[PDB]
């Protein structure tokens, strides 16, 4: 699964992938700026065939949060 | 393949009795310059011997200099020498000889005696540069405390290095080059906010091509990181999986042998 | 320094001296004191004036520098650029060099030698080879 971000401070902001990698019950990953932000989350499944790749809808957590600095 | 530092480009002349020199440096692709040398001597002593019993004046890297009390009437010649940090084979290049001589068709160009300004008090010792209507600070020397801040101040008013003998540490902010380093606690930092501390070998990356050794914190995974090896032969390890490419022995021979008696067999 | 200068010294008047040896080691041993050997100023101690031309301190707008005399010339052992703060210590040897100066416009201090410390916070500890010849660990 891939996991994207978007500051939400901005009224419009382009949404940001940040991780890449197998999804697990916990996901950890550093290196973001500051601002307020807004996650959506998607997986994809790659099918038998290499080059066709099934994503998912972006799931987006509601609540919205400052990164911890 | 070590590439030595240029020497300055040009060499330009102010005069007052008092001498100033001030040579431009420019490079690329070269070893970067750690300190300038100046090399005066009489044109007639130059004459005698080369360079051989020449007065020199060093300075910290400053492409300014300036001598008080110059010869008039009498010829000189000078150089100006970069130096680098590289083997002593080439660890230095010096610039072109220019000749000069004081004389009184040399205009006379007093303006860099008031461009300049520094000050003894009881207080502490400051050094200033007139910069328009105004003076910036340039190194200070305070007598309560023996702080001494060297640079020209920041818009901020962050000064490049600053001294705390109150705290009992020396802070400088940018890099520190030493031929060796003793140490009780190399406690790495992540003192900007993005920063990644590590421990490595000099152009050296994690899961690289390179020959190095790698070790820190990785804030972009938030994992602790290491790779020591070339591209093939390796122990490369992330907090998720390590993987050891080179083959590995475990333990040695007779191990657990015991001391009292040996071993044997026979049919 | 091997040596040292009092200024002013009292006259007609004892004083007591010792010297301290401080190196790096246990509390316990830290310092080492030399024999105490006490001194008097008095017509009956002669006077020697060679200890003055050795010494030289120039200060400058341009900047001030500490220089000494060898074979009767100045040697510039340190100087303090009045301009940018740029510093330089210790004696020039073969070419000029100085074992330890402070770049404040590169930002780079640059030691000849060992640095010791209690501790140290650096974010990168790179690990150079400076000489060449040296495997760096």
């Amino acid at each position: 699964c891939t996991i994207e971000l978007k500051d939400n401070s901005n009224a419009n902001n382009p949404w940001v992938k940040y991780y890449v990698g197998a999804l697990m019950p916990t996901i950890m990953f550093g290196g973001v700026p500051i601002g307020s932000y807004k996650v959506r989350i998607s997986g994809q499944i790659s099918l038998p065939d290499g080059v066709t790749i099934d994503s998912s809808g972006y799931y987006e957590y509601p609540n919205v949060f400052e990164v911890r600095y | 393949n070590f590439v030595p530092p240029a020497a300055p480009i040009n060499i330009v002349f102010k005069a007052a009795y008092d001498l100033r020199v001030q040579w431009d440096w420019n490079r690329g692709a070269g070893a970067n310059v750690r300190e300038f040398v100046l090399s005066y001597i009489d044109s007639a002593e130059f004459v005698r011997t080369g360079w051989t019993k020449a007065q020199k004046i060093n300075v910290g890297a400053a492409q300014s200099a300036t001598i008080i009390s110059f010869p008039w009437k009498v010829e000189h010649k000078f150089k100006v020498s970069s130096i680098a940090w590289g083997p002593d084979a080439q660890d230095v290049t010096d610039s072109a000889v220019q000749t000069f001589i004081l004389n009184e068709s040399t205009p006379l160009d007093n303006s860099f005696v008031n461009e300049t300004g520094i000050e003894v008090n009881y207080a502490y010792i400051k050094g200033k540069i007139k910069d328009g209507s105004t003076w910036k600070q340039t190194f200070l020397i305070d007598a309560a405390t023996g702080a001494i801040n060297i640079g020209l101040l920041d818009a901020e008013g962050k000064a490049p290095i600053s001294f705390d003998p109150v705290k009992k540490i020396v802070n400088v902010d940018g890099s520190v080059i030493t031929k060796t380093i003793n140490a009780a606690n190399f406690v790495m930092t992540n003192l900007t906010g993005q920063d990644n501390p590590a421990i490595y070998t000099q152009g050296k990356t994690w899961g690289d091509t390179k020959s190095g050794i790698w070790m820190g914190m990785d804030n972009v995974t938030a994992k602790p990181k290491l790779d020591i090896g070339n591209a093939t032969q390796y122990i490369r390890y992330d907090g998720n999986i390590l993987r050891i490419s080179s083959e590995v022995v475990i333990g040695t021979p007779n191990g657990d042998i015991d001391i009292q008696t040996g071993i044997q067999g026979k049919q």
